RNA sequence: GCUCGCCGGAAGACCAAGGGUUCCUGUCCAACGUUAAUCGGGGCAGGGUGAGUCGACCCCUAAGGCGAGGCCGAAAGGCGUAGUCGAUGGGAAACAGGUUAAUAUUCCUGUACUUGGUGUUACUGCGAAGGGGGGACGGAGAAGGCUAUGUUGGCCGGGCGACGGUUGUCCCGGUUUAAGCGUGUAGGCUGGUUUUCCAGGCAAAUCCGGAAAAUCAAGGCUGAGGCGUGAUGACGAGGCACUACGGUGCUGAAGCAACAAAUGCCCUGCUUCCAGGAAAAGCCUCUAAGCAUCAGGUAACAUCAAAUCGUACCCCAAACCGACACAGGUGGUCAGGUAGAGAAUACCAAGGCGCUUGAGAGAACUCGGGUGAAGGAACUAGGCAAAAUGGUGCCGUAACUUCGGGAGAAGGCACGCUGAUAUGUAGGUGAGGUCCCUCGCGGAUGGAGCUGAAAUCAGUCGAAGAUACCAGCUGGCUGCAACUGUUUAUUAAAAACACAGCACUGUGCAAACACGAAAGUGGACGUAUACGGUGUGACGCCUGCCCGGUGCCGGAAGGUUAAU
RNA sequence: AGGACCGAACCGACUAAUGUUGAAAAAUUAGCGGAUGACUUGUGGCUGGGGGUGAAAGGCCAAUCAAACCGGGAGAUAGCU
C-alpha cells in the first residue's frame, strides 16, 4: 500500500495542449504533469485515489527541458515528467 | 611424407608439405580442450619482453597426459589427432574403465595398440615404466627429471634420449643435444621415438606461413640506427663492431650459463 | 582527413571521468588541484 | 537585443620553411 | 503551379557513434546567412518523443581492469588468489493496418506470444557453490531446394487520342495481405530399443563414459519454403459529396497464373584444406547434503505483474570530427527498370535536389576541354603530358624456362537489323491427363502452356555494326632486387626493410634472454625437429688462403694481484 | 587450388595539371597499385618519455619528436642582439 502523502505529492498539474485535448476526447486519456521521480504504479494508484476514477493503464515519458537565453546569460529549464493516464471504457473525468 | 607443391604460383614454388592421412580429420575431444589466449610476447608490465611473437591462427590448448598417472590400466589408443601447440601428434587414448586422455604420440603408434603405464608394464613403445626397470642402453622419451612432475626431456617431434648408464640410484642420459646428464632413477620415461619425425622435412614456402605460425618479422641489427641497436647507423653498409645482442652482450660464441644449483647434473657438456 | 578527435563518451568517461580520476593516487591530487582552483566542472562526468 | 559577436582574432597557427634556400 | 536539368550501390531510405531541441506551429528581421530575404538549421513564445515484445538496465563471460587475505616494496605503491566488474558476443516474447504539423514494431483497431509470482484441481522424490550433455564456434568452394524481388499473360476499372493512323496482337493504372498456430516437405544428422556389470567424471548416481547380452533395421533430432488459418476482415484505382479550397467522411471491383531469380534462407549444413579454428550462463539431466509425504517438483486452470531509462531531429552531414552553413573524413542495414558478366557503366522510376551572389560583354592571359593541313619525337633532362590500343568467340604464338610459365606473346578474322532452319531451335520449367500409390507437400510415362540462348544460309542499310559510356599500348637488349608484401602520416615507396631458405652461436628447463630494486610475468601452459640472438636473403653452380691485431672459447703450471 | 589473373566496393598514394594567403594547416580532377590476404575495418583493452612501438625512415606517440605535453626549480644562463 502506497503512502497517502506520497500519492498527494506526485500529481502536480494537468496538461493543456491540442494533443492533450484530442487525446482527452478521442481516447479518454487525461494528460498529467507529474513529479520527477514518479513511477507507473504510483501514478495509477494516485489517479485512482484522488480523482476517484477507474483507470486502465498509464504511459509516462520524460520531457527534456529546453536551454533558453534570458537576457544574455544562458540557462537550463527544468526537466519533468508527463503521463498519459487512460481511463476505462465509457467513464468521464474532467 | 613430403609432397612438393607444384609451382603454379610464386611462393608456391618452394613449399613442401607433410601430408598424413592418419591425423584424424574431424573434431577434438570436448572435455580436454581449454582456452589459450595468445600472449603477444607481453608480460604483466605490458612491454614486449621477447620479440617476434604476435599474430597467427587461434589455437585451443589441449590438455595432455604428461604425468601418466593412471597406472595399471591397459589403455587402447582411440585415434591420432593433430596438436597445434607442440611439434608431435597426439593420440587420444581410451582406458579400460573408460576415461579417455591425450598422450604424446610415439613413433610406430596406430589406432589399435595397447599402451600400459605403471611399473608392471612390458617393454613396447608407449608403455611408460620407470628407469629403475627400463633396460639400460634403451631409448625413451617424455622423461621426467624430478619424480612425478610431467615429462620434460625429449618431447618434441621426433626426439629421444638414451639411457647409457645406471649406477647408485642415478641414471645417466645422453640427451638429444648430446649432453650427458644425471637424473634420479625413480623418474618415469616412455619408450620409443616420438611421432612426427618429418616435421623437420617441411619448408614453409612463403612468409605467410611464418605469419600463420605466429612470428613477426625480425629486423636484423645492421639495418637499424644506433639508438635502436648497437650495430646501427653507418653510411653505406658498415658493420665494424663486434656482434652483440640488442642489450650489449656478444652472441657469436659466448657462454651464458648461470645456475650453479644444477651444475651437479652435468656429466658432460654438449659437443 | 581523419582528424585527431573521434569522440566516444565511453572512452571519454572511462579515461577522464571522476571515478577514473579518483581511483589512483596522483589522480586525487588532480581533483584537489581543481577544487583549490575553484573550477566549474571538475572532470567530464 | 545586443549580441556583440566580436571575439578576438586568434589567427596565427604555425609555419614552415618550405622554400628554395640559397646555400 | 507549369516546364528544364542533376544523383539514382546516391546527391534516396532506416540506424548506431556523435551532437543535444536543430524537430513542428505562430511571430520579428536588430545581429547571424560570404549579397537581398517576407526566407532559415537565426531571435522569441508555445507545442512535441507514450514500449511486457525495439534498445539499454538485467543474467553470462573474452582481451582486460579493481582485486578481502597474501607475496613484494625507503614511503608512495607493484603483482596477484577468492571474487567482482568488463560487449563488439551468448540469453524469453509482436506483426499487419490506420492517425498526428510533430511520435510510432510504443498511440488506436485486429490477431497474438513470453517469463514469473500467487491461489485452486490432480499426480509424486525434490533438492547443488557439484558431475554430465548441450550451448559451442575456421578459411575456401560446390550443388540442390527456395524466397525476397522483378518481367510477361490473364482479370477488373479507366481511354479511343491537340498531328498522319489508333476496336485492338491497342494505351494506362491496380492485381496487397503479416506475425502467430497446425500440417513437418526440399533436405541434413544419428543406428535404435532393452537388461546386467564396471580399476572412471575429487564423493554421488538411474546422468555421462566404458564393456557384455536380447530384439527391430526404422525410430528420433534438426529443418528453409509451400498449403491452410489469421482473412467474412483490413488495404484498394476510384466515385458520392459539406464547405474555411487546406480538407474531411461513406462506399469501393479485380485482387490469380506462368517464368526468371538473388550475395538473403535451409547453412551454426555438405565436400575439402591445414595455418587446426572464444568462454560462462541460460536450457536438459543425474544425484550428495538434507527435507520426509511437510516442503517441494509438473501437466494444467484462473488471477496479478512486467519496474526505471533512450525513444523528437540530422545521422556519408548546413546539425558529428575538421575555427566556418568548409568541394575533406566517418561503421552497419534496404539495393527497382533497360542493355551489361557486373553492386562497373549510360539513361531512368520511387524519392530528393539545382550546390545562398546575380546581370551583362565575348579582349589579352590562366584553368578544364574539342578538332587540325603537311610532317611524326625533329620537343626534351627524359615520348613528361596527350593521342592510340580496348570487348566476346575462333585461328595462332617465339627466344628463353625453375616445366608451372613466356602468353591475352605477337598477329588476324567474324560481330547490326530482318527472314529461314524453327510462325521461339537446343535447353530449362512442368499444367493437365493416365497408372500405381507403404495415400500424401508421394512416385513414374506425360508434355500443354511459359521462357529461351547460340549457330549456319540468304537479304538489306550505313562512310563506320564491340558503333555511345566502360574498355591492355606492344616488342627487343640490359642493370638492381627472387617474387606477393612494408616504410620516410604531410617533398624521398626504391636498388631500402621484411621474406622462405642457409649457417654460426647461446640455452638441459627453476632454461638462455628481456620487463621489473623485488614478487612475479613474458619465454611456455612450449622442452634441442624447441626457443632467443646474430649475419645472409628464393633456386643452380660455389664459399679459396691468414689466428699476426681485436674479440670469444679451453688451461690454471708459473709472474704480478684486492678485501681479509 | 593459390600471399594466382583482369577488375568495382574498400584500402591506398605512382605520374601530371590545378592550387599554392586554397574549397582543404596535404586536397580535387584524369590516369595508377593491391583487391581471399603478410588484407582491411568497427567496438573495447594494453605498452608512458631515455620510455613505448617500430616488415627500421630516427619513423610514429593528439596538425609538435635526434627524446612529447602541462606545471614547478625559474626572473636557468647569455663574454651575445
Ligand atoms: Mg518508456
Ligand atoms: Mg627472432
Ligand atoms: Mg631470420
Ligand atoms: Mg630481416
Ligand atoms: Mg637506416
Ligand atoms: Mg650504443
Ligand atoms: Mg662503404
Ligand atoms: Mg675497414
Ligand atoms: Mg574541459
Ligand atoms: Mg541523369
Ligand atoms: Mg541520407
Ligand atoms: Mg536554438
Ligand atoms: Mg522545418
Ligand atoms: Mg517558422
Ligand atoms: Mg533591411
Ligand atoms: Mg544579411
Ligand atoms: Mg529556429
Ligand atoms: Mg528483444
Ligand atoms: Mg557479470
Ligand atoms: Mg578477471
Ligand atoms: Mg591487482
Ligand atoms: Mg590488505
Ligand atoms: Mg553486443
Ligand atoms: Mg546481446
Ligand atoms: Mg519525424
Ligand atoms: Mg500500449
Ligand atoms: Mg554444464
Ligand atoms: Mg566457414
Ligand atoms: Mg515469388
Ligand atoms: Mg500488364
Ligand atoms: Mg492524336
Ligand atoms: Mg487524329
Ligand atoms: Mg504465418
Ligand atoms: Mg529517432
Ligand atoms: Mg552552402
Ligand atoms: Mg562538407
Ligand atoms: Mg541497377
Ligand atoms: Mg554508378
Ligand atoms: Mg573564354
Ligand atoms: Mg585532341
Ligand atoms: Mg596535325
Ligand atoms: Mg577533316
Ligand atoms: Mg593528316
Ligand atoms: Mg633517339
Ligand atoms: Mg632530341
Ligand atoms: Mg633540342
Ligand atoms: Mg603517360
Ligand atoms: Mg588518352
Ligand atoms: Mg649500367
Ligand atoms: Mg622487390
Ligand atoms: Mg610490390
Ligand atoms: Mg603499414
Ligand atoms: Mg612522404
Ligand atoms: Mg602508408
Ligand atoms: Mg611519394
Ligand atoms: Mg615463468
Ligand atoms: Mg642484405
Ligand atoms: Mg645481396
Ligand atoms: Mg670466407
Ligand atoms: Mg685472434
Ligand atoms: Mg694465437
Ligand atoms: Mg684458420
Ligand atoms: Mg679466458
Ligand atoms: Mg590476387
Ligand atoms: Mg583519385
Ligand atoms: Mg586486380
Ligand atoms: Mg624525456
Ligand atoms: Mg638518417
Ligand atoms: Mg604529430
Ligand atoms: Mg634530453
Ligand atoms: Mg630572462
Ligand atoms: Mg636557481
Amino acid at each position: 500500500m502506497i503512502r497517502e502523502e506520497r500519492l498527494l505529492k506526485v500529481l502536480r498539474a494537468p496538461h493543456v495542449s491540442e494533443k492533450a485535448s484530442t487525446a482527452m476526447e478521442k481516447s479518454n486519456t487525461i494528460v498529467l504533469k507529474v513529479a520527477k521521480d514518479a513511477t507507473k504504479a504510483e501514478i495509477k494508484a494516485a489517479v485512482q485515489k484522488l480523482f476517484e476514477v477507474e483507470v486502465e493503464v498509464v504511459n509516462t515519458l520524460v520531457v527534456k527541458g529546453k536551454v533558453k537565453r534570458h537576457g544574455q546569460r544562458i540557462g537550463r529549464r527544468s526537466d519533468w515528467k508527463k503521463a498519459y493516464v487512460t481511463l476505462k471504457e465509457g467513464q468521464n473525468l474532467d | 611424407a613430403v609432397v612438393k607443391c607444384k609451382p603454379t604460383s610464386p611462393g608456391r614454388r618452394h613449399v613442401v608439405k607433410v601430408v598424413n592421412p592418419e591425423l584424424h580429420k574431424g573434431k577434438p575431444f570436448a572435455p580436454l580442450l581449454e582456452k589459450n589466449s595468445k600472449s603477444g610476447g607481453r608480460n604483466n608490465n605490458g612491454r614486449i619482453t621477447t620479440r617476434h611473437i604476435g599474430g597467427g591462427h587461434k589455437q585451443a590448448y589441449r590438455i595432455v597426459d604428461f604425468k601418466r598417472n593412471k597406472d595399471g590400466i591397459p589403455a587402447v589408443v582411440e585415434r591420432l589427432e593433430y596438436d597445434p601447440n607442440r611439434s608431435a601428434n597426439i593420440a587420444l587414448v581410451l582406458y579400460k574403465d573408460g576415461e579417455r586422455r591425450y598422450i604424446l604420440a610415439p613413433k610406430g603408434l596406430k589406432a589399435g595398440d595397447q599402451i600400459q603405464s605403471g611399473v608392471d608394464a612390458a617393454i613396447k613403445p608407449g608403455n611408460t615404466l620407470p628407469m629403475r626397470n627400463i633396460p639400460v642402453g634403451s631409448t625413451v622419451h617424455n622423461v621426467e627429471m624430478k619424480p612425478g612432475k610431467g615429462g620434460q626431456l625429449a618431447r618434441s617431434a621426433g626426439t629421444y634420449v638414451q639411457i647409457v648408464a645406471r649406477d647408485g640410484a642415478y641414471v645417466t642420459l645422453r640427451l638429444r643435444s648430446g649432453e650427458m646428464r644425471k637424473v634420479e632413477a625413480d623418474c618415469r620415461a616412455t619408450l620409443g621415438e616420438v611421432g612426427n619425425a618429418e616435421h623437420m622435412l617441411r619448408v614453409l614456402g612463403k612468409a605467410g606461413a611464418a605469419r600463420w605460425r605466429g612470428v613477426r618479422p625480425t629486423v636484423r641489427g645492421t639495418a637499424m640506427n644506433p639508438v635502436d641497436h648497437p650495430h646501427g647507423g653507418g653510411e653505406g653498409r658498415n658493420f665494424g663492431k663486434h656482434p652483440v645482442t640488442p642489450w650489449g652482450v656478444q652472441t657469436k660464441g659466448k657462454k651464458t650459463r648461470s645456475n650453479k644449483r644444477t651444475d651437479k647434473f652435468i656429466v658432460r657438456r654438449r659437443s | 582527413m581523419k582528424r585527431t578527435f573521434q569522440p566516444s563518451v565511453l572512452k571519454r568517461n572511462r579515461s577522464h571521468g571522476f571515478r577514473a580520476r579518483m581511483a589512483t593516487k596522483n589522480g586525487r591530487q588532480v581533483l584537489a588541484r581543481r577544487r583549490a582552483k575553484g573550477r566549474a566542472r571538475l572532470t567530464v562526468s | 537585443a545586443a549580441a556583440a559577436a566580436a571575439a578576438a582574432a586568434a589567427a596565427a597557427a604555425a609555419a614552415a620553411a618550405a622554400a628554395a634556400a640559397a646555400a
